[PDB]
């Protein structure tokens, strides 16, 4: 497991999605991803998970109407091809039909700060891009009351990994408490299911399981 | 001008002993170290000993600790090293050298500065320690059967070294005189060739002239295709 | 997905400059996520990267040549240049334009190019161009052999074909250098001896530095 | 400026084969790490990216591995068109740098060279010169000789070789030997021979013409 | 008693490129450490002493640097005469020592020309056989030699040597030896060298049969 897909979880990170712990280990070949992208501010983010304590999962509560969002991948196999444990893909639901123009809002009701994870699809092929999400302008624009920013896919080949040219990239945030984080997109979206919730935040409600030191390391357990 | 040159060395028995010479000629006014390093060929250098002002070293390396002795004569400008108790494996090329050391360090002109690098170096030496019995070569023809190789077959000689030329020195190109092997009787053996026109086999004499000096033995071979 | 097609002189006088372009067919050079690339590799020797461009403009050229070279980005044309400075024989090798894609989680800033040309030849030389003279080889159990000869050009290369259309068979052998400074190669095809008394065989030699076409046909003496 | 060190330079295998080659860079360089192909007279192709990721097109008998300062490419059951000049590349720092390169080459049976000689065509002799080729095609190994005789008289320094590269479906090699003689001392002479030694040829093998006829 | 490893044994580098040599050192070293140039034939000549502090008049090319244990000599600009080989020694304790040696190269691939000698008549009245291949003028210096006497690997009862590369055309040379006793020679008909080397797509044997020619 790297430790980013603890967040979004690919299929090694299936064990610890919602682990608890005082002292994390990082090890050396693990791989955030299983379909070939990279987290914005990546560094950044892992160091919150380090301290985090471990993190407590509960549902987004979004749901969808005319799409497909049962997206899988060969990237991502799990007895049958497979997604982020996390996250839900979002396609046309008939191929090469335009994408809706759609809008969601998500609310921090918990006292913990949130963080909320979402992906930018960048498709194989310009074809593939249409004939996931249609045709035309496409635009992502996510919104909080201290974020706000627009993504629009490049798509084109890139080489080769994990055997997909495509990509996606993945933007995270912080949401206070209270604060509605807008999800705005005609698609290329990869739409987050859970918000991740610290430990180190818990109001001692029996999760809490506070501050862990994350290291990195290549020896074994004693 | 601060050349140094190396007098002395040759063959001994295993046991005996042999002092090398370095006479300190030039520019040096042997109120700086001097130093003794040998190498034997195919192998690296090796540092052996120091020598300082009068009686300062007392420097010598692990390998002859209890062996070799380095004298220092300034009246006659000249540099010793008594090799007593030679092994087999003190075989090598015995270097002397030069010491010089950052101006910082040395603080009297004559006593030993413990950080010293050699910058002129002399001609050497080569001091050989076996139970050999100097032995000249046999030489052999290595005949040629548009480029045609020929040689000589230099062997059973002893010590290092051997000289080849071919036609008296008349052929150059194309000539490659190898290294010479030591074989498990304790002689040496080594081959010279040439490479030549094979349109000249039949017109053209090659003839490889051999001089082994430490047996004061000479051979002329001619070489020819059969 | 994309198509890559090197051009340039051939041949650079010493002390002057060079200069390539590459033709890019299947995407454009204005988008936002592809560097365009240079590499080269002198006869013998190992690659070397030259450099890279983004259309936005950021570029990086390896610091062994960086004070001498620059490329640039035409979008008229979709084409990509190199230019380099105040030549010498070191500069004399296969140059090659490559395409890679911006890919940060896998590959520093344009450092992976993954789609490349077939590369061009240049030769830094004083002497002036030299088109090739080309003679027929003619035929002597069951297949004949037969070629034509290309002398005395200069610089590199000539291409052969037979008829593009004979192709099975064929082998353009690599060029020598003659006593005389000038190249000469044979180009060689097997075909049947039932076959020499009524089938038609040209070779077709260009050579586009002097800008020569020469067909010969070939046939018992 | 990091020292990317391939072994070995070079390699012979047979068919059928498995090749290993190795890429050591002189500093640790994670993944970040490209092998490319470069067949004769086309363009270098990426075959492996990021130390393990085969490239569309590429047979799955190609794999790379490794991570660090140590990789490895195979090639797991080799192929006649497997015959070219393979590069590792890192793309850890600028300037990506490359490999020296491995040239692998094909081991096959022994093929016996075909000859043919070809006179000096006449509209070169109004030039003043006259060259007489010789050709052998598609032999394996490398090895021949070709040996020029004029009227039975061993010719040196008057004659060029040039080779192809071993061949990507019968991984043979074909050489042109080229005579050249002013056209003065050409048509004092009459028998051209070229005289062919090869591990192919149980005894050496002449063609020859005679000119003018 | 505190030793030193120059890596690697040796290097080969084109004219003209920079050729980085290294110098580990176990123990902490630093005041005092000197560069040498050993031309073959020729005494060592310095060039660095301390650490970066380059020999009177030697050329700029020549760099020098290090601390305590990891030391580096780069030569800049590359000539063709730089053949020789390079040392390191340090300070102190009362005994200062010298590395292992680097030696190094400055072409184009070249197969070996091999050649094979039946001992003389002279030297078989003398009770032994000396059974001589020569592999002439080939680049890179590795190459292997096999002997086989009726087909059998010979083992124990040769000797090879390589010459210095050659200034005249880059190349090595290599001579091997098989010695046999006059009776065992006797006993058998076919002598064999095989040569394997980078430049040859397959080993090459050359052979005699005693008593034939």
């Amino acid at each position: 497991c790297g430790i980013l897909g603890t967040i979004i979880g690919p299929p090694q990170c299936d064990l610890h999605l919602e682990f608890k712990a005082d002292l994390i280990i990082e090890r050396r070949n693990s791989s955030d991803i299983c379909y070939p992208g990279r987290f914005t501010n990546e560094e950044a983010l892992r160091q919150i998970i380090r301290e985090s304590g471990g993190i407590d999962k509960e549902s987004m509560g979004f749901r969808y109407s005319g799409i497909r969002t049962d997206g899988a991948t060969s990237a991502c196999k799990r007895t049958v091809s497979s997604f982020y444990s996390e996250m839900k893909w979002l396609s046309s639901s008939m191929n090469n039909q335009v994408f809706p123009q759609l809008n969601q809002t998500y609310r921090n009701t918990r006292k913990e700060p949130a963080l909320i994870v979402w992906g930018v699809h960048h498709s194989s092929s310009l074809d593939e891009q249409n004939k996931l999400y249609g045709t035309g302008n496409k635009l992502i624009t996510v919104g909080s009351s201290k974020y706000q920013q627009s993504f629009s896919p490049s798509p084109g080949a890139r080489p080769k990994v994990n055997g997909q040219a495509g990509r996606i990239d993945f933007h995270w945030m912080l949401l206070d408490p209270g604060d509605t984080v807008t999800f705005t997109f005609n698609g290329a979206f990869i739409a987050p299911d859970r918000a991740t919730f610290l430990r180190s935040n818990a109001p001692s409600g029996i999760e809490y399981n506070g501050k862990s030191l994350g290291i990195q390391s290549d020896a074994q357990i004693d | 001008e601060v050349q140094l040159l190396e007098s002395g060395g040759g063959l001994v028995q295993p046991g005996e002993s042999l002092r090398v010479s370095c006479a300190a000629s030039g520019f040096t006014f042997r109120d700086s170290a001097l130093s003794w390093v040998r190498q034997a060929p195919g192998k690296g250098l090796e540092w052996v000993s120091a020598i300082s002002g009068n009686g300062g070293a007392t420097y010598y390396a692990d390998t002859v600790k209890g062996r070799f002795t380095i004298s220092r004569d300034n009246s006659q400008t000249t540099l010793y090293l008594q090799m007593n108790s030679l092994r087999a494996d003190d075989t090598a090329t015995y270097y002397c050298a030069k010491d010089e050391s950052p101006p910082i360090y040395n603080l009297m002109p004559g006593y030993y500065s413990t950080y010293y690098y050699m910058d002129v170096w002399g001609k050497g030496t080569t001091v050989t320690v076996s139970s050999a019995s100097t032995k000249g070569p046999s030489v052999f023809p290595l005949a040629p059967s548009g480029t045609a190789a020929l040689g000589c077959l230099v062997k059973d000689y002893f010590p290092e070294p051997v000289t080849v030329s071919w036609n008296s020195g008349a052929l150059t190109s194309g000539v490659h005189t190898f290294p010479a092997v030591l074989q498990s009787s304790g002689l040496y053996s080594l081959s010279s060739v040439v490479t030549v026109p094979s349109s000249s086999l039949g017109t053209q004499t090659y003839i490889c002239n051999v001089n082994h000096k430490p047996s004061n033995t000479k051979v002329d071979k001619r070489v020819e295709p059969k | 997905q994309v198509q890559l097609e090197e051009s340039g002189p051939g041949l650079v006088k010493p002390s002057e400059t060079l200069s390539l372009t590459c033709s890019v067919s299947g995407v454009s050079v204005t988008s936002d996520i592809y560097y365009w690339t240079w590499i080269r590799q002198p006869p013998g020797k190992g690659l070397e990267w030259i450099g890279y461009i983004f259309y936005n403009g950021d570029t990086n050229y390896n610091p062994s040549l960086k004070s001498r070279v620059t490329m640039s980005i035409d979008t008229s044309k979709n084409e990509f240049s190199l230019r380099l400075t105040s030549v010498t024989a070191a500069d004399t090798a296969v140059y090659f334009c490559a395409r890679g894609t911006e890919d940060l989680g896998y590959c520093s800033s344009g450092s992976c190019p993954n789609h490349w040309g077939q590369g061009t030849l240049v030769t830094v030389s004083s002497a002036s161009t030299k088109g090739p003279s080309v003679f027929p080889l003619a035929p002597s159990g069951g297949t004949a052999a037969l070629g034509c000869l290309v002398k005395d050009y200069f610089p590199e290369p000539v291409t052969v074909s037979w008829n593009g259309a004979l192709t099975s068979g064929v082998h353009t052998f690599p060029a020598v250098l003659q006593s005389s400074g000038l190249y000469s190669l044979s180009s060689v095809v097997t075909v049947p001896s039932s076959s020499l008394g009524t089938q038609t065989y040209i070779c077709n030699v260009n050579h586009k530095p002097s800008n020569t076409k020469v067909d010969k046909r070939v046939e018992p003496k | 400026d990091i020292v990317m060190t391939q072994s070995p330079s070079s390699l012979s295998a047979s068919i059928g084969d498995r090749v290993t080659i190795t890429c050591r860079p002189s500093q640790n360089i994670r993944s970040f790490l490209n092998w490319f192909q470069h067949k004769p007279g086309k363009a270098p192709k990426l075959l492996i990216y990021a130390a393990s990721n085969l490239q569309s097109g590429v047979p799955s008998r190609f794999s790379g591995s490794g991570s660090g300062t140590e990789f490895t490419l195979t090639i797991r059951s080799l192929q006649p068109e497997d015959f070219a000049t393979y590069y590792c590349q890192q793309s850890y720092n600028t300037p990506p740098t490359f490999g020296q390169g491995t040239k692998v080459e094909i081991k096959r049976t022994v093929a016996a060279p075909s000859v043919f000689i070809f006179p000096p065509s006449d509209e070169q002799l109004k030039s003043g010169t006259a060259s007489v080729v010789c050709l052998l095609n598609n032999f394996y190994p490398r090895e021949a000789k070709v040996q020029w005789k004029v009227d039975n008289a061993l010719q040196s320094g008057n004659s060029q070789e040039s080779v192809t590269e071993q061949d990507s479906k019968d991984s043979t090699y074909s050489l042109s030997s080229t005579l050249t003689l002013s056209k003065a001392d050409y048509e004092k002479h009459k028998v051209y021979a070229c005289e062919v030694t090869h591990q192919g040829l149980s005894s050496p093998v002449t063609k020859s013409f005679n000119r003018g006829e």
